[PDB]
């Protein structure tokens, strides 16, 4: 059996880390 | 021994964090590793039980 | 179709993105993530294999999976209905075992196919990180991460899984 926990919400970072 | 027991633990192409157990045939001993959760290799067991059992 | 649809447990959670823990050897490790939207919990199949979530008391079972698209949804058929447009970049919200999620920003390659075309994910993230959520600017999720190739040279290349929504 699993379990889960929240670990973030979804959203665009207009600063996220480059580059793929 | 099986051969497939002499090869390297196989982590594959799949990115999920499954720890499962291999046989070192240099330490004699089963040790864990990560398995990615698809494309298998034989050397990859869900307990030392059943690894000790085949690879021992 | 059928005229008595069975029924399974609601997927009571907060919508976001989630870790997925399961009991295994050393005790409880994150295994991989997932997704709640729209009161339903989605993930990748190789993560679960279709294995119960409990959560709040309740047992969920999964109500849609497929091996071959490497895609599983509890609580409800599958809601995410956004699409890869090809020639826009993505964010993974990456969430490695033990780390604070982070947001990395790349352009998608594709994979080629006799079906059709989907994207490629140019992004090594640690193991467990299987079914982070990979998003367009709206903030909508095209698929998710995790099953791949590892390429001639040791690099890792994520597909976009997705499938349509119910």
């Amino acid at each position: 059996d699993l379990t889960v926990e929240k670990a973030a919400d979804v959203t665009w970072e207009e600063e996220a880390e480059q580059t793929g | 021994r099986p051969d497939f027991c002499l090869e390297p633990p196989y982590t594959g192409p799949c990115k999920a964090r499954i720890i499962r157990y291999f046989y070192n045939a240099k330490a004699g001993l089963c040790q864990t590793f990560v398995y990615g959760g698809c494309r298998a290799k034989r050397n990859n067991f869900k307990s030392a039980e059943d690894c000790m059992r085949t690879c021992g | 179709d059928v005229p008595s649809p069975p029924e399974t447990q609601k997927a009571e959670l907060e919508e976001g993105v989630y870790r997925i823990k399961q009991q295994g050897i050393f005790g409880k490790t994150q295994v991989g993530v997932g997704v709640q939207k729209e009161g339903v919990f989605h993930t990748m199949w190789h993560v679960t294999r279709g294995a119960v979530l409990t959560h709040n008391g309740k047992r969920l079972e999964p109500n849609w999976a497929s091996v071959k698209k490497d895609l599983i949804s509890y609580g409800g058929g599958w809601r995410l209905s956004a699409q890869w447009q090809k020639g826009e970049e993505v964010q993974v919200i990456a969430v490695e075992p033990g780390k604070n999620p982070k947001n990395f920003q790349t352009m998608p390659g594709t994979f080629q196919t006799t079906t059709g075309e989907i994207g490629a994910i140019a992004l090594d993230f640690k193991p467990g990180t299987s079914g982070s959520p990979i998003i367009n600017r709206e903030g909508k999720v095209v698929g998710l991460y995790g099953n791949g190739v590892v390429t001639k040279n040791g690099g890792y290349v994520s597909g976009i899984a997705q499938t349509n929504a119910e």
